[PDB]
RNA sequence: CUGAAAAUACAGUGGGGCCACUAGGGACAGGAUUGGUGACGUGACCUGCCGUAUAGGCAG
């Protein structure tokens, strides 16, 4: 039974923009904000801003440069190898380099 | 348009604005050090499929 | 003893009401100033919460007077250019409903070029009494309840400035004492004035 | 030509800029507006001045600059990333980043990113850096675009600019500079800060306390810093906000319009064409064409455009 | 200038009595929402007085 506690402490410039987890919004109603941010709500009653769990296990998981020889970047473990910056499936279903 | 031409609407609407209704966070003034922490697990559940 | 009326109707929509309700108010005052009148009264007939009214009406015991009043330049002017629709002399209906429509000066401390003329003012007093100048601010937010704005010129020193004009409801009759703009200023001027729609 | 997921991330980062007074005990009171409620449907009136014995008052604020305008942050064509790439090194090694650089930080020298209190008062900028230089401008009212300046303030442009360069063109140096201006204040005068659009009230920043400091939006001071386009006409009247239409907000028309050929888009579809002129560009005295200063600014500024 | 003219459906009224839905129970595995943004300067809220007073009152 194996757990770790993981803290990072940024040496933060004057009022620096934090970016945490966004909440989809497309359906949009004008009345309260359209760009949520994930919170996590603390026992006092206040809401900490955070990222998802997914968010944090896509990080660890970005370990992917098996699917060339001479690949330098490394993908986030899929079984078609998506590539959602240049848009392509590093691993296609029509080569022998996807998972199935 | 999709083919690249302009269509003629309002040349002062060009400049006009859309109001945007966002969520922000900043760290408050003379805070010197943030912290992010999230706590890992790790089960041997790769061994045999469930 | 029975106190007669008249009021003038503002027609158009697109009228700036503060402008015009500002400019009947100046020529009751030249009036009042030029013929010697005490116990002249000013009343808004249609005031909301929204606004102050399309109507103003002038409120004296005098019926001669008010027909005097009524025939000025700028109302005849305004009538025939018609702007205007200005009433005939009529009695008060005379049964109750008082109310008291004040100049509220505290409501100008809102606004940052009181605040920098008063503490100007302070500093000038407390450096010639001889002490050190250190005014202390306020915790609790300033409440004010709803008022409306009459835009008035000082012809005297060509300076435009605004009356902070707040309505309050009264039981009945006081005594006719009010300001030279008729406004009853809440604490030296105590004069009601009849409520109409 | 154009892709469908092609996107860059902006290369300037500033923070929220906070106003602010230094006493004898503390060296941050944050100004508080003063709130005013009235009436329960209750309407918020929000008024901001100088505290009676304050005698300076302080605007800071942290930029940061990140080299992100080299290669596109999202992209479906391969060729396209592989022509703007070479693009984009070809503009670094002419050396047209150092031109951009000048500009943004001028804005800086001369406090453009204070909006409606730019010489109120006698200001001074203090600029501290990462690499542990501090500039001093002195009086920033003795200063502007088109006046020629004294040595010093050359000097401490000349300097900054080599730094703000350096940041935007190497992805392997993280670079950031702090920012006070201190203005010498008459008697309460009044403060203009940004406001909340939706009634009067101002844009706050919460501190550690609990009290709110009255501040400009990032957008605001970024605003600022971008407003360097002048190349849309030969007598420019004035220097626009960097925006892909060229449009004027004061004036509230576009200088770039979609039927020109100075828009973004029309400049965007002529890069193999500008790749080659800037080619010819290296070894020569030959200036580099407006177009591309225009384009890059826009690079600089970010965008997920078309589409 | 009509498949033509004309036309009072009415009075009275007891649905009642009786009643057991019960037993048993795994929704489960995996997941990056992301890029970019100037609320105001054709505006009334000014200038002074009294007061120990950013209290509170006043003149155009």
């Amino acid at each position: 039974f194996w757990s770790a506690d993981i803290t990072a402490k940024i040496e933060a410039s004057f009022c620096q923009e934090i970016y945490p987890s966004q909440i989809l919004n497309d359906k949009v109603k004008q009345g309260e904000a359209s760009k949520q941010f994930v919170k996590a709500k603390c026992a006092d009653g206040r809401y900490a801003v955070s990222f998802n769990s997914v968010k944090i296990g896509a990080a660890l998981q970005s370990i992917d440069d098996w699917w060339d020889e001479d690949a330098s970047k490394r993908l986030r473990v899929h079984e078609f190898g998506a590539d959602k910056e240049i848009g392509v499936a590093r691993r296609p279903p029509d080569s022998e380099q996807n998972f199935y | 348009t999709p083919q690249f031409s302009p269509k003629n609407i309002s040349p002062q609407d060009l400049t006009h604005n859309n109001i945007l209704t966002l969520e922000e966070c900043y760290v408050p003034p003379n805070v010197e050090h943030i912290f992010c922490r999230f706590s890992l697990r790790v089960q041997a559940n790769s061994l045999v499929p469930s | 003893m029975q106190r007669y009326y008249f009021t003038v109707h503002f027609l158009p929509k697109q009228a700036n009401l503060a402008l015009l309700t500002g400019r009947c108010i100046s020529i009751m005052h030249g009036f009042i100033l030029k013929h010697n009148i005490e116990g002249m009264g000013v009343t808004f007939p249609a005031w909301s919460d929204s606004s102050i009214g399309n109507e103003i009406a002038f409120v004296y015991t005098d019926k001669e007077i008010l027909n005097t009043l009524k025939d000025q330049a700028y109302f005849v002017d305004m009538q025939d250019c018609g702007f205007f629709k200005v009433s005939q002399v009529l009695a008060v209906p005379d049964s109750c409903e008082e109310v008291r429509f004040i100049r509220n000066q505290a409501v100008a401390k809102i606004f940052t070029g009181e605040s920098r003329r008063r503490l100007k003012r302070l500093q000038k007093r407390a450096l010639a009494r001889g002490e050190d100048f250190n005014p202390k601010k306020i915790e609790a937010p300033r409440e004010i309840d709803i008022f409306h704005r009459v835009a008035m010129t000082s012809k005297s020193s060509q300076e435009d400035y605004i009356l902070h004009i707040q309505k309050q409801d009264v039981d009945c009759q006081a005594e006719p004492y009010f300001s030279n703009y008729g406004l009853a200023s809440n604490e030296k001027f105590k004069g009601t004035v009849p409520d109409l729609s | 030509e154009l892709c469908n997921i092609l996107k860059y991330d902006r290369s300037l980062y500033p923070g929220k800029a906070v106003f602010f007074y230094k006493t004898a005990d503390s060296d941050f009171v944050p100004l508080e507006a003063d709130i005013n409620k009235i009436r329960n449907n209750i309407l918020t009136l929000e008024e901001c001045y100088v505290p009676p014995n304050v005698e300076h008052i302080f605007c800071r604020f942290s930029l940061r600059v990140q080299a992100n305008s080299l290669v596109p942050s999202g992209c479906s064509d391969p060729e396209v990333f592989s022509l703007l790439k070479e693009l984009a090194e070809t503009f670094k090694e002419c050396g047209g980043y150092k031109e951009l650089a000048v500009r943004y930080c001028r804005n800086i020298l001369i406090g453009t990113w204070l909006w409606r209190n730019q010489n109120t008062g006698n200001t001074q900028i203090e600029i501290k850096t990462s690499k542990g230089s501090c500039y001093l401008i002195d009086n920033t009212r003795k200063l502007a675009w088109e006046s020629k300046w004294a040595s010093d303030d050359l000097k401490v442009l000349e300097e900054l600019s080599n730094e703000i360069e350096s940041a935007l063109t190497d992805p392997n140096v993280f670079w950031s500079a702090d920012i006070t201006a201190k203005i010498e204040a008459s008697f309460c005068q009044e403060i203009y800060p940004s406001q909340i659009l939706n009634s009067k009230q101002f844009v706050k920043a919460k501190c550690a306390d609990g009290r709110y400091a009255v501040s400009f939006n990032s957008v605001k001071i970024g605003a600022a810093l971008q407003s360097i386009d002048d190349w849309w006409d030969e007598d420019a009247s004035k220097r626009l906000r960097v925006h892909e239409f060229g449009a004027d907000k004061e004036i509230g028309v576009a200088r770039r319009p979609p039927d020109s050929e100075q828009n973004f888009y029309s400049i965007f579809k002529n890069t193999e064409w500008y790749l080659s002129a800037l080619k010819n560009c290296i070894t020569n005295n030959e200036k580099i064409d407006p177009a591309i200063y225009y384009l890059f600014s826009v690079l600089i500024k970010g965008g997920m455009f078309q589409k």
